[PDB]
């Protein structure tokens, strides 16, 4: 049977290309297929939409994202196909092989050959497509892994009724280019243009917020009798166009990023709607001006620290950015963009004593505050495993940026800016 | 050697790549060359010729495929395919870094036989 | 690493489920295995020392659980200093997941005398 | 509507899945095909042990020929040959031994309706005959693991002692195969290396195209119209459809790669009446051609926003000034801050352009690392093997711990390429140079 | 600000050594200066050439071409007229010809040796059969075989053929060797 093509917009080359490598005749379709495109390019959405328009096909959907390593990936193929064949052909008396016995790719070929023999009495060769969404998204991945799936079909008995027509999707480009000489039939997705992103969210997210709880409470509160669902869509649609124009340079040409600001700012945007905001979005924009002027993606006196604590951090930044050459020149009475350098603990205490407002000395409280900063992670150490502070080889560095320390010195009345 | 019989039958892309690499070797006085330098010298050697229509057609076929309107590739067409083909045949040895323009391309074959094949 | 996080989380989940009367398939199979809905509460006992690169990946890993209808997840964050440390190390794509439904609480002993 | 039957025949013919009675061998391949045909039949019919390696690049119709001869032998010599298949990627040296035994048992059962393991192949045959074993291998060189090559070292040894004749073939793209086949294995191998012939003239390619695109079966009356129109577009060297092939020929001379684009053109075809309009001009390989290039460096660069581009340009400027070519977020914003000041400064003042905050740039900064414009200072990238990747997934590098604003990056696009690609209508075009 | 800079290099070539050596070695065995000075004084006395419209426009493309390859300051544009007038004065033509313009530009190019200079780092080629020579000859030969027969004649004059394609002798000689 021939394949009907879907109507997916902004992908009207791939939806027609897959009519080539996917067909009811297993003697035509290739043994490997790659769909390549970045995140938010619709590869998962396009492939699933096409399959749901042709129910006569038989396919298995898996996700390497959940299948953390390759061992689950092999096992899921064996397990799902074993179930899927039963679902397709319940009348055939068949036996079972344990899908948990898969340890190496050879065993998959062994198990698959054993399974396919049971279906030798089938009327016709059966074309089967195995689908993995985001192949290169696998958490533990290597170059040699993909070659293991490319040449798998020809190790099967070529007279077998069941043919495994693998399907893969890839995100990156530095991964796919290593396999260019194989000339695997490839269909491509580029990044979406600004115009398409605006239209996609208009078509997708309009119906989502037309029926949210927040507005229909406010509409009754504002007693909007003339409101209609056609107005309801355009009211929500205006929010998408404004937020895109406001934050396209912020988010990018991304659909995932925009789909969250449309969520957070929406209740606050809902609040400013009144009886006078029904018909003029310009006034509604004026009321909600402060929403757009800030991203509000931020999660929200920034650091409650003791007097001893404040001078401890101030002294450390000097150590991490001033050369040891200048320690005697500046403090004795005798680079903002670079990453901080390491320093020794003796350097910190000497400078801390040197600038503290006769000597301050180092009691338990000074060390008690110093260790807390390490616990608070405002100062880092040179280790990651089995932290031992008293080991002499560990060094220290500053984890606090310049802007925070600027405001700390203000509450201290210590003029750091004159030391550089 | 029988290797030269296969060298002489390579596509134009392979011959140009090998010739540019050899010229960069003779300029640098070293064998391995930075991968970005190779694709820069390819453009240098392509455009050092005159603006004659034959040169223009060759350059358009090489860099932007000679397509109708869609164009402006940063590197020549099949620049990866022929690189892998030389790499997978054992002639060309390259180290692995995901940064394209800091990896070194190194030859396995003798210094003389490449020129000998190119001189044929 | 993410591999360790998924296994250990399922190991504890199965052990508690064993007292009713190691991967995400256990989450899918949970209602068929034990006949009850599952509500998971994750307690990040010390957020600061956690490798954010591992944690950022793991949060996305847990996001696949929303396909199931019988599973509900809650996250508890032990924050020592302020929200600012989270806003730096975490990828800004991840943060938009947390902000959709969150509650901000202070539990320090010192509070206005 | 009914033309699809001929279209199916065309699609099946393009894929090489025609029956052996109709399988086509190109003239430039026929010379080596007859040598392969001779050795196989001599080893089977005359019962002589032999060993040969086929050598050529990938996508070179190399293992295709081995299928062709065996597919023909099956039509008349079902009882004469035994085939064993192995591959260097899937079948590891641990699982290689069981791979032969399982496949050997399958063939032995259907025919009738640990050094001794190698000998037991002959013992099973001899006990049931009182049939030449055709070994076929892919990626011969790949078996050069630390474990001894007894997987192959014993097979070439069997050539000397096989009471039932043993013949061995293999595929490999290296020209240095004898480096992988060590001296101990070399002493037993017949060393009949056959480097595959190459495509070296446009006549070879066009005739090979003629071999694929000819229809020599009277399935439908439009077959003659197909062959008429086909040779119309190949009789004139300056044809619109032939224009692509010559350009294909000069760029790369691997025939299957050319087929990769032609099949979509055949597959996208809807009906014979509309097929005539498209096949001549052949404007659908141009769209496919740019499709291959849509996600390259140029393709990614075109879809960015102005702010993403502006930070990218400033990021490149730091890289160009820096001898190492490295930069970080702080330097990128500083040049972004200065360039906004410069643009604002060159404006008449007021008689009585926003600098984005350092927080909001973070999302803009993340997009550029995803899209591979930036890369880490020492980014090794993808590993080659799972064991090597195991160490990578466990080790924690410096970049995973240092702050988000101080991770050193490098650039994939040089400012010169920016100035070559960025539209001159862009406001930051004037900032492309220093 | 110098108009012309000349890079005179001496190479150790046995062939070129004999060419120079035999010139000098026989000269010390065993136009005159009076005419030469008479010529120069005559040329300076009379000719005051004026640049024509056609010669003017070609300077723009000549200077821009060096400009985009960058040290091509506007100083070298003075040489693009100063040398042009001096060539016409030698020609005794009372206007500056376009041939004078292009030859002077070539002279500046040859004096500085741009064709033998690296556009990237400014280094000089020591040597100043190649595959690019092959393809250009191949492509030229392919088109000649068509144009020679595309016209409604079996053959045509080579002078007209050159102007038809240049807008060659070796390529056609090879075809004659192959009897094409
Ligand atoms: N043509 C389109 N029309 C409408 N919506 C679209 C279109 N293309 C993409 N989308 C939307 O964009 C979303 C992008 O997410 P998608 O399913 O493609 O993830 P993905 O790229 O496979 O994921 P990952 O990056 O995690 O591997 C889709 O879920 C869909 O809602
Ligand atoms: N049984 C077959 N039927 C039809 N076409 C086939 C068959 N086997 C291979 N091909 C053809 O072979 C081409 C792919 O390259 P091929 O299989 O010849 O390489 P190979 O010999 O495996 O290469 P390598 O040197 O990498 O081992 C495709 O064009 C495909 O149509």
């Amino acid at each position: 049977m021939n394949v009907t093509t879907p109507e997916v917009a902004f992908r009207e080359y791939q939806t027609n290309c897959l009519a080539s490598y996917i067909s009811a005749d297993p003697d035509i379709t290739p043994s490997n297929l790659i769909l390549q495109g970045y995140s938010g390019t619709g590869k998962t959405y396009t492939l699933k939409k096409y399959f749901n328009a042709n129910p006569n096909l038989h396919a298995v959907w898996l996700e390497p994202v959940e299948l953390v390593s390759w061992k689950p990936l092999l096992q899921a193929i064996a397990r799902t196909v074993q179930y899927k064949l039963k679902t397709l052909y319940p009348n055939i008396p068949t036996t079972d092989y344990d899908p948990l016995q898969v340890e190496e790719p050879f065993l998959l070929v062994k198990t698959l050959h054993n399974i396919f023999v049971q279906y030798e009495s089938l009327q016709e060769k059966t074309c089967l497509f195995l689908i993995l969404d985001g192949f290169d998204s696998l958490q533990d991945l290597d170059a040699a892994l993909f070659n293991k799936y490319i040449k798998l079909n020809e190790l099967l008995p070529k007279d077998s009724k069941i043919n495994i027509k693998f399907i893969y999707t890839m995100l990156e480009t530095s991964f796919l280019q290593r396999y260019s000489t194989h000339c695997i039939p490839t269909v491509m997705f580029p990044r979406y243009n600004v115009d398409e992103v605006s239209t996609i969210l208009v078509m997708s997210r309009c119906g989502e917020l037309m029926e949210d709880s927040c507005l229909r409470k406010r509409i009754i509160e504002e007693q909007i009798t003339d409101c209609t669902d056609d107005q309801f869509q355009n009211v929500a649609a205006n929010f998408i166009h404004l937020i895109v124009q406001a934050f396209h340079s912020y988010t990018g040409n991304d659909i995932f990023a925009l789909n969250d600001l449309i969520d957070f700012k929406w209740p606050k945007y809902v609040s400013r709607i009144t009886k006078e905001n029904i018909f003029e979005p310009l006034a509604l924009y004026k009321s909600a001006i402060k929403l757009f002027l800030s991203t509000d993606d931020n999660l929200s006196q920034t650091y409650d620290l003791s007097i001893i604590s404040k001078y401890l951090l101030i002294a450390s930044y000097i150590c991490s950015y001033l050369e040891p050459r200048y320690d005697a020149s500046i403090f004795s009475r005798k680079p903002r963009y670079l990453q901080p350098s390491l320093f020794a603990i003796e350097r910190l205490l000497a400078i801390f004593q040197a600038i503290f407002p006769s000597l301050m000395k180092a009691n338990i409280e000074v060390f008690q505050n110093l260790s807390e900063l390490h616990t608070l992670k405002l100062i880092a150490t040179t280790m990651n495993k089995n932290i031992d502070y008293l080991s002499p080889k560990v060094r220290w560095k500053v984890n606090v940026p310049w802007e925070i320390i600027k405001e700390i010195s203000e509450s201290v009345h210590f003029n750091i800016s004159d030391y550089f | 050697s029988h290797v030269i019989t296969f060298m002489t039958r390579l596509s134009f892309t392979a011959k140009l790549f090998i010739y540019a690499l050899l010229n960069l070797m003779k300029k640098n006085g070293s064998q391995e060359q930075e991968l970005g330098d190779i694709v820069d010298e390819i453009k240098l050697l392509i455009e050092v010729n005159g603006s004659n229509k034959f040169v223009m057609e060759i350059a358009k076929t090489l860099f932007q495929q000679g397509s109708d309107n869609i164009s402006e590739q940063l590197r020549i067409i099949s620049w990866d395919f022929v690189l892998n083909q030389l790499l997978d045949a054992g002639i060309l040895f390259k180290q692995t870094m995901k940064n394209d323009r800091i990896c070194c391309v190194k030859l396995n074959i003798s210094v003389e036989e490449a020129k000998r094949a190119m001189n044929e | 690493n993410v591999r360790m996080m998924l296994r250990r989380s399922m190991y504890k989940l199965y052990s508690a489920a064993d007292a009713e009367e190691y991967d995400l398939s256990l989450v899918e199979n949970f209602k068929r295995l034990f006949g009850k809905d599952l509500a998971m509460v994750f307690n990040f006992k010390d957020v600061d020392s956690i490798n954010f690169n591992t944690l950022d990946n793991f949060i996305i890993l847990l996001k696949s659980a929303f396909k199931y209808d019988h599973v509900k997840i809650s996250l508890i964050f032990n924050i020592n200093t302020n929200l600012s440390n989270i806003e730096k190390n975490l990828r800004q794509s991840t943060i938009r997941l947390l902000k959709r439904n969150y509650h901000k609480l202070d539990v320090s002993s010192n509070k206005g005398f | 509507p009914g033309f699809g039957s001929l279209q199916r025949r065309l699609l099946q013919q393009l894929y090489g899945t025609l029956p052996t009675d109709e399988k086509i061998i190109f003239t430039y391949l026929q010379d080596c095909q007859q040598e392969i045909d001779r050795i196989i039949k001599q080893s089977i019919i005359q019962k002589e042990s032999h060993s040969v390696i086929l050598v050529g690049p990938r996508q070179s119709y190399k293992t295709y020929l081995l299928d062709y001869e065996l597919s023909l032998l099956q039509q008349s010599y079902k009882e004469q040959f035994i085939t064993i298949r192995l591959n260097g990627f899937i079948h590891s040296e641990q699982t290689a031994i069981n791979g032969i035994a399982t496949q050997l048992e399958q063939q032995l059962q259907k025919i009738h309706g640990l050094t001794e393991v190698f000998e037991k192949i002959l013992l099973l045959l001899d006990s049931t005959t009182k049939i030449t074993v055709v070994f076929i291998f892919d990626e011969i060189d790949t078996f050069a693991g630390p474990v001894r090559q007894t997987l192959l070292y014993n097979l070439f040894d069997m050539v000397e002692h096989s009471r039932v004749p043993v013949c061995i073939f293999g595929c490999t793209t290296k020209l240095n195969i004898l480096e992988y086949l060590e001296k101990r294995v070399k002493s037993r191998f017949s060393q009949r290396v056959i480097y595959m012939p190459q495509i070296q003239n446009l006549d070879d390619m066009v005739d090979a195209v003629r071999n694929l695109l000819t229809v020599r079966s009277e399935i439908s009356p439009w077959v003659s119209q197909w062959n008429e129109t086909l040779e119309k577009e190949l009789s004139d060297p300056r044809s619109n459809l032939n224009r692509h092939i010559r350009m294909n020929f000069e760029t790369f001379r691997s025939l299957p790669t050319l087929k990769n684009s032609i099949i979509p053109l055949v597959a996208t075809s809807k009906n014979f009446g509309s097929l005539c309009t498209a096949i001549k001009s052949c404007s659908f390989l141009d769209i496919y051609n740019k499709n291959q290039l849509s996600n390259n460096l140029t393709g990614r660069l075109q879809s960015l926003s102005d702010l993403e581009l502006a930070i990218l340009i400033s990021a490149a400027r730091v890289a160009l000034r820096a001898k190492d070519g490295s930069f970080n977020f702080n330097l990128a914003y500083a040049e972004y801050e200065k360039m906004i000041k410069a643009i604002n400064s060159r404006i008449p003042t007021v008689a009585p352009i926003k600098l984005w905050l350092k927080k909001d740039v973070k999302n803009v900064w993340e997009n550029l690392v995803q899209l591979d414009f930036f890369t880490e200072k020492s980014a090794v990238g993808l590993r080659d093997n799972a064991t090597a990747a195991f160490y990578a997934s466990n080790y924690q590098f410096q970049g995973t711990m240092i702050p988000f604003d101080l991770r050193s990056y490098q650039m994939q696009i040089i400012l010169q390429e920016l100035r070559r690609i960025i539209p001159k209508s862009n406001m930051y075009y004037s900032w492309t140079q220093l | 600000r110098f108009d012309l800079v000349y890079l005179v290099l001496d190479k150790v070539d046995e062939k070129n050594d004999r060419e120079l050596a035999k010139h000098l070695t026989n000269l010390y065995l065993e136009l005159p200066v009076e005419f030469l000075t008479m010529y120069i004084s005559y040329a300076k006395e009379h000719i005051h050439p004026i640049i024509t419209e056609a010669a003017k426009t070609e300077l723009v493309r000549a200077y821009v071409g060096m400009r985009k390859m960058g040290t091509a300051t506007t100083r070298q544009l003075e040489s693009m007229i100063r040398l042009a007038e001096a060539h016409a004065k030698m020609k005794l033509k009372n206007v500056v010809e376009l041939e004078d313009v292009q030859e002077a530009v070539r002279l500046i190019r040859s004096a500085i040796k741009d064709y033998a200079t690296d556009p990237k780092t400014g280094k000089i080629d020591m040597n100043l059969k190649s595959v690019i020579q092959r393809k250009l000859q191949e492509d030229l030969s392919r088109e000649i075989m068509n144009v020679l027969k595309d016209q409604a004649s079996d053959s045509m004059s080579f002078n007209e053929l050159i102007k038809q394609i240049n807008e060659i002798q070796e390529a056609l000689s090879r075809l004659q060797q192959e009897d094409k």
